[PDB]
């Protein structure tokens, strides 16, 4: 599962991002919407135009949640389960979509902090992203 | 597949500053490390026992360059990606028996690697251009099934 | 995509014998039941509140049978799927925005629906004929990207 | 997760299976090599011809491990640690391949126990099959 060596890696890169959680959050989301346009279909009520501020504060929530799972990285599923209901049941979000956001998070991590997405880091990071994807897709499996 | 002109130019300019060898070794090292099962296809390469072994390995580096180079053939030929990869596809499907999900995986990694060497220069329009390029190459390779 | 004779025979034959409406309905219900996110696409079908409800919905069966009818279309035209499913292609990709990976899931489920309604007559050789069929079909719907 | 209805649905059917154990395993295997040829390349050493003594042998051993974790459907991950090392580390099996086997074994049940395989029952098995794979690929996440 998430080994000890993963959980440092993750912890470490999060320590290094932290500050920027709102900017990264929003570039994450913007890039997902230009790159994976079917993804907009779920935010039918957003101002999806560049800069918008719903994006800005949605992308704050997104990565704050992630930041959060990082501090209780020992029990992600417990920590995040409040978000499944909503994602799995309510929004019914296609699991594909989590790889997608996840990929765009890694791209934002890489443009700003490439020296830290070392390949060994990248891997801890993807394991963690899957774990999250898995818990929000939860009460399917 | 239909190529916008704004898109041709975004794939074309980026391409022209890629160090093929630098991104190659890197794309491929990351594919071995991040998705460790791909190691199996590459075992002829010698020691892949640890991450360090892997970025240590000459063949890994050397074959990375070869790959990225083959991306070049598509960037040279955006209107004919279909036939550029047609011999590469026989090898990948027939001979080596790679599951096409893996090409998706390397195209995604490729993009993480281009992100990281080009920074703000790897623009949202620009990433969308590249994600479509690697999407395409992959289907180009995956033809040989269905 | 090249179809051997046996493959044509094996597909054509079995097809002959399919209850379009029951498997068509069964296929569809297993989808919405097994892959619940798929329910989001069908909310203009009213009540999908539970499996039994999904199982009984006149609109789901209504639709079940539309779908499977279309596979028939495929069977009639093996050498020529790609064109037959151009328009069903736009619908599924531009209009509805259905991830292609759920085409594979459906194919997969269709296949367990044949198997249950044919038992032993669904030989291994037959199942492969059909896996290829279902797969060919979901590349023809996912053309309209890359 | 695995819902106690899930844990129930599953048992129901492994007990329909039961001593068709070994026959079912052989068959799931055969459909997997004929429907997904590239899977034979993990079997360079076996006699892969319909009927084969070793395939039977192997088949039993798969379904057995399967029936074994249905007996700890509660702690599958542990009932099975021993086999992740094999698949994940020695053999490096590509995860896609677990969905393939998973699918051939639904087909088998469906052929021999259609009655038993109801949508809901079919759902629970799927989640099952899923977990197993995840565990067997575990020294990957
Ligand atoms: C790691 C992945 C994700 C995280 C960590 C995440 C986090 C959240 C959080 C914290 C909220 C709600 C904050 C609140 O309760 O207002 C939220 C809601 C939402 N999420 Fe996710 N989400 C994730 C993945 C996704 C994906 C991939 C999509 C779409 C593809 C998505 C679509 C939505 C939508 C439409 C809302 C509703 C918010 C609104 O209507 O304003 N989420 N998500
Ligand atoms: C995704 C885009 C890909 C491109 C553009 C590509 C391109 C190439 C080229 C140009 C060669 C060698 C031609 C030669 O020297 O014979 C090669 C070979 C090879 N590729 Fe790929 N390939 C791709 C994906 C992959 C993937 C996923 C794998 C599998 C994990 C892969 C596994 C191999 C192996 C095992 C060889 C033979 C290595 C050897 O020569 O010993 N390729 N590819
Ligand atoms: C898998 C291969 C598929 C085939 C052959 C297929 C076929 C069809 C056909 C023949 C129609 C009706 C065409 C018309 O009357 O205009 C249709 C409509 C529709 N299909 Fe698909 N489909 C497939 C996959 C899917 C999947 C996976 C979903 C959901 C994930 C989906 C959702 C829909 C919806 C939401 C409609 C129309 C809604 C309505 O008009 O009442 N399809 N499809
Ligand atoms: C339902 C998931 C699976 C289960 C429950 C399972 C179970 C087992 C067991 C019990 C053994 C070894 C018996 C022993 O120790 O001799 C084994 C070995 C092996 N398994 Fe799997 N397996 C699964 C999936 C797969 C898949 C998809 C493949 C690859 C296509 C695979 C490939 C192998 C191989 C190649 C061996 C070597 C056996 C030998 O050479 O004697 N497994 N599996």
């Amino acid at each position: 599962v998430l080994s000890a060596a993963d959980k440092n890696n993750v912890k470490g890169i999060f320590t290094k991002i932290a500050g920027h959680a709102e900017e990264y959050g929003a570039e994450t989301l913007e890039r997902m919407f230009i790159t994976y346009p079917p993804t907009k279909t779920y935010f039918p009520h957003f101002d999806l135009s560049h800069g918008s501020a719903q994006i800005k504060g949605h992308g704050k929530k997104v990565v704050a949640a992630l930041i959060e799972a990082a501090n209780h990285i020992d029990d992600i599923a417990g920590t995040l389960s409040k978000l499944s209901d909503l994602h799995a049941h309510k929004l019914r979000v296609d699991p594909v979509n989590f790889k997608l956001l996840g990929q765009c998070f890694l791209v934002v991590v890489a443009i700003h902090h490439p020296a830290a997405l070392t390949p060994e880091v990248h891997a801890s990071l993807d394991k963690f992203l899957c774990a999250v994807g898995t818990v929000l897709t939860a009460k399917y499996r | 597949v239909h190529w916008s002109a704004e898109e041709k130019q975004l794939i074309t300019g980026l391409w022209g500053k890629v160090n093929v060898a630098d991104c190659g070794a890197e794309a491929l090292a990351r594919l071995l490390i991040v998705y460790p099962w791909t190691q199996r296809f590459f075992a002829s390469f010698g020691n892949l026992s640890s991450p360090t072994a892997i970025l240590g390995n000459p063949m890994v580096r050397a074959h990375g360059k070869k790959v990225l180079t083959s991306f070049g053939d598509a960037v040279k030929n955006l209107d004919n990606i279909k036939n550029t990869f047609s011999q590469l596809s026989e090898l990948h499907c027939d001979k080596l028996h790679v599951d096409p999900e893996n090409f998706r995986l390397l195209g995604d990694i490729l993009i993480i690697v281009l992100a990281a060497h080009f920074s703000k220069d790897f623009t949202p329009e620009c990433q969308a251009a590249w994600q479509k390029l690697v999407r395409v190459v992959a289907h180009a390779l995956a033809r040989k099934y269905h």
